[PDB]
């Protein structure tokens, strides 16, 4: 039967609808918060960069400049020239590029041969030239600073201060998106980290921020039959489960668990101290909604059967529960309850030490699957875990100014203690949220993301003349839903991580064999990376096999295994300033050790309350650095792919209009359009390149007597690859 | 299901890439180019299962065995090697079958270059 989603993803003019007035009040005076537009400011810097190329040509200082940075200049010029639509602005760039090409051809003949092999392969050669550490050399700002001998406008200063680290941040939209997608490819050594004068700078969050500010504000529409839109009648609770004290198994929080002859469980969940009746109804109807649609959503969790939602006397409840070891229920005499039937596995949390590694990975794979399948359906779960307004932010550097890294996580094992991920799959689905609530000024986003919705102040943003504070950050009021989306993907995967970390710390303690615990933690790090790749594949359709490879180009599973083992066990607590300083070297191996001045508590580790381990020092960041690299590599693969595919299809429409005669132009500009479309195909995805090969061949029919010498080489590579695939799909014999 | 796993991976990728609203369904006016990116270029692919009016991935996949179990692979296979033969009618350049391209498990020979098909 049918399988599809009740949510449609579109676009909207702005998310800046009925948000807080963009004002910061400081010491009685109210300061308006104004946006520094990203595209206008970036385009200005390119025009400044172009005029500085001219001045460099006119100074005859072309020998005073290393050959590697003339190639970047030249290659970026020829890339910018192909990205520009009209032929006249394309000739100002080519006119600027020609002297740099004449000097290299004459005074640097080897670099000329190498970059010409790049020019023949792609139409944005600079993106392949910067698939390595050359991306850390900001050749454009160097040139501007050297030959634009005039102070930059305040907006231009703000931009470079925020995007110091790489010249890619100045690239026009299609070139930046293509570089960022290909920076994960198999032949790329680029990693967003570089060592300054013995200082190490990480800027992976800058990659995501520079991309998000080029995005259009997303909007999600839920159909009329969606759970949060279709009006259903009342809930029929005409059967009453009859509670007996001998049949009760266990008391889990505010839910009583009863035995049945069929070895499953009848659970009756009682009203919390301050929960209204409608919350337990919503849990009823959501369980009903998921059951009806399990086949259409391919839900893997074993969903409970909702049986009744009705009121009972408090006299009756406390008489039944007088036996076991048991506060969190309402004042007196009449308590609405929610009664449901569920397997026994629905009540074992996913961090239970009593799971073999085999059921653990299968259970995580079930939970990970349904979290993101349900995110596409338009349902988000903001309360998977008490991960604590004081709520933790998975991508904190995109949602605030002045923040730089993931903060400390307090009592981290207690934060997933009652996590809503079980062996059966997802659980406690009543406290959910429509995805449209991340894209609007709901009560959720107003309380938890006030800074992102207001606009952001900082003393260096304040301009004494106009009385306003200006920043790139205020520009995200128009886009804030795009941030909360990626932050939601990230905090799903953070909770998976803490769940795996809880399981790992409980299995490894009361265990002696040192290799048998490094095998467990290495397998958990593999579970965590696989989980990230399954999320990418559910959100983008990239095969999870290739999503894994692109993930491990960016995030190091070896470092992640060792950091998790180090910081989520209490073993480092039995150490001194000298032994751990040399054990921190093994888990970072090129990077600054985790600096902290707290006094450790024995048997626990870092602890503010002395009893439960935290993940990080008091007002310091989290020590799981590869985890934050992994979360950002994941959201950047997801959003970067979506952006690349939009750019791919916007150029596909141009090629089709050139072929059908709807845009009358010559043959060279036709082959330019097709080759440009090849650069926008996903890394490692062949059918996209096969499609572009099909268009190239039809262009050779519309313009039969046109030279293809500039393009035959790159499309023959796609032809030979396509031919090989059909031969290797003939291993119908092992 | 008459289709092995390296095909539904490409089909699910291509279906996902061309469903621009994240629906789970693609319009009739788009699977033409989805078709073109996969290899099959027909003119009228109608009489389909119209119960949903567009198609699911479920409908999309099962339609393809109606199309690739009908594609005689021998003609898809000679041009596959007419492509790698520059002159008419090799063994080392074929060693690139996967030494650069793809799956590189336990290759074979017949050298003495290769000439024509061999299905077995
Ligand atoms: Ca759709």
């Amino acid at each position: 039967v049918k399988q599809y989603y009740f949510a449609r993803r579109g676009e909207t003019s702005t998310h800046d609808t009925s948000l807080p007035p963009p004002v910061k009040v400081l010491s009685g005076r109210s300061i308006p918060l104004k946006e520094i537009p990203f595209e206008a400011t970036r385009n200005e810097l390119v025009q400044i960069y172009l005029t500085s190329i001219d001045k460099l040509i006119k100074s005859n200082k072309l020998n005073s400049i290393p050959s590697q940075q003339i190639a970047s200049h030249y290659l970026f010029l020829r890339s910018l020239a192909n990205s520009e639509t009209d032929g006249i602005k394309k000739n100002q760039i080519l006119s600027l590029a020609k002297p740099l090409g004449t000097y290299l051809a004459s005074k640097e003949p080897h670099v000329w041969k190498m970059i010409n092999e790049l020019i023949e392969k792609s139409e944005y050669p600079i993106i392949h030239y910067l698939k390595n550490n050359r991306a850390h050399s900001n050749f454009m700002l160097a040139l501007i600073h050297e030959y634009h001998k005039e102070p930059l406008t305040k907006n231009q200063s703000a931009f470079v201060q925020k995007f110091r680290d790489s010249s890619v941040f100045l690239f026009p939209n299609p070139i930046y998106t293509a570089w960022l997608a290909h920076s994960y490819d198999e032949d790329s050594s680029f990693n967003p980290m570089f060592r300054e004068r013995l200082s190490t700078n990480f800027y992976h969050s800058t990659l995501t921020d520079n991309l998000l500010l080029r995005t259009e504000p997303k909007e999600v529409t839920l159909s009329s039959e969606h759970h949060y839109k279709k009006e259903k009648g009342p809930i029929d609770s005409s059967f009453r489960y009859q509670m007996s004290s001998d049949r009760l198994l266990r008391i889990q929080g505010r839910t009583l668990l009863f035995s049945t002859p069929q070895n499953d469980v009848v659970a009756v969940k009682v009203q919390k101290k301050g929960e209204p009746k409608s919350t337990l109804e919503e849990e009823f109807e959501m369980a009903d909604y998921l059951l009806k649609h399990q086949r259409r959503l391919d839900v893997h969790s074993k969903l409970p059967q909702p049986l009744g939602q009705y009121s009972v006397k408090k006299s009756e409840i406390l008489e039944i529960s007088r036996g076991s070891l048991d506060t969190l229920i309402d004042d007196s005499k009449d308590l609405e309850v929610y009664v449901y039937k569920a397997p026994q596995s629905y009540f074992t949390y996913l961090h239970d030490k009593n799971q073999d590694l085999e059921d653990l990975t299968a259970s995580v794979k079930t939970n990970v699957h349904d979290l993101f399948v349900l995110l596409r359906e338009g349902i988000v779960f903001p309360q998977l875990a008490d991960i604590f307004k004081g709520r933790y932010q998975a991508l904190v550097q995109l949602l605030n100014v002045l923040q730089f890294q993931l903060g400390r996580i307090d009592k981290w094992q207690k934060a997933v203690e009652y996590v809503n991920l079980r062996s059966s799959g997802l659980a406690d689905l009543g406290d959910s949220l429509p995805i449209t609530s991340l894209f609007t000024s709901s009560d959720f986003t107003k309380h938890y993301f006030s800074e992102l919705l207001t606009g952001g102040y900082h003393p260096t943003f304040f301009d004494k003349s106009s009385g306003t504070a200006n920043s790139l950050f205020t520009g995200k009021r128009r886009l804030f839903g795009n941030y909360l989306y990626l932050n939601t993907i990230a905090e799903y995967l953070l909770v998976i991580q803490l769940t795996l970390g809880s399981y790992g710390d409980k299995v490894t303690r009361d265990m002696m064999d040192k290799p048998k615990k490094e095998a467990v933690w290495r397998e958990l790090a593999n579970v965590m990376f696989t989980s990230c790749a399954e999320a990418i594949h559910i959100m983008t359709g990239i095969p999870q096999s290739r999503a894994l490879t692109l993930l491990k180009q960016r995030a190091n599973i070896e470092k992640h295994f060792r950091q998790t083992q180090f910081w989520m066990t209490p073993d480092y607590s039995k150490l001194d300033e000298d032994t751990l300083q040399m054990e921190q070297y093994s888990i970072y191996s090129g990077e600054p050790e985790y600096e902290f001045t707290d006094k450790l508590v024995s048997g626990v580790g870092l602890s503010v309350d002395g009893v439960h381990q935290d993940l990080g020092g008091y007002n310091r960041e989290s020590p799981l650095r590869e985890l934050e690299k992994l979360l950002y590599a994941t959201v950047t693969l997801i959003e970067g792919t979506m952006q690349l595919d939009k750019e791919f299809f916007k150029q596909l429409e141009q090629v089709e209009k050139i072929l059908s005669g709807e845009i009358k132009t010559d043959a060279n500009s036709c082959f330019e359009a097709v080759a440009q479309l090849l650069d926008l195909a996903r890394p490692g995805c062949h059918f996209q390149k096969r499609l572009v090969l099909s268009y190239y061949e039809e262009a050779k029919l519309k313009y039969p007597s046109a030279p293809t010498d500039a393009y035959d080489s790159r499309f023959q590579v796609v032809a030979r690859t396509n031919a090989a695939i059909t031969i290797q799909r003939f291993w119908r014999e092992a | 299901d008459q289709l092995t796993e390296e095909q539904i991976a490409e089909f699910k990728e291509a279906f996902s890439l061309f469903d621009k609203d994240g629906d789970g369904t693609i319009t009739t006016k788009e699977l033409g180019t989805v078709m073109r990116s996969l290899g099959q270029n027909p003119t009228e692919a109608e009489l389909q299962d119209m119960i949903n009016e567009v198609d699911a991935d479920g409908n999309g996949t099962i339609d393809f065995p109606e199309f690739l179990t009908m594609m005689a692979r021998k003609m898809k296979d000679t041009d596959s090697e007419e492509e790698i033969r520059e002159a008419f009618r090799d063994k080392d350049g074929n060693g690139y079958i996967s030494a650069a391209e793809l799956r590189h498990v336990m290759t074979n020979l017949g050298e003495k270059g290769q000439v024509n098909y061999e299905e077995f």
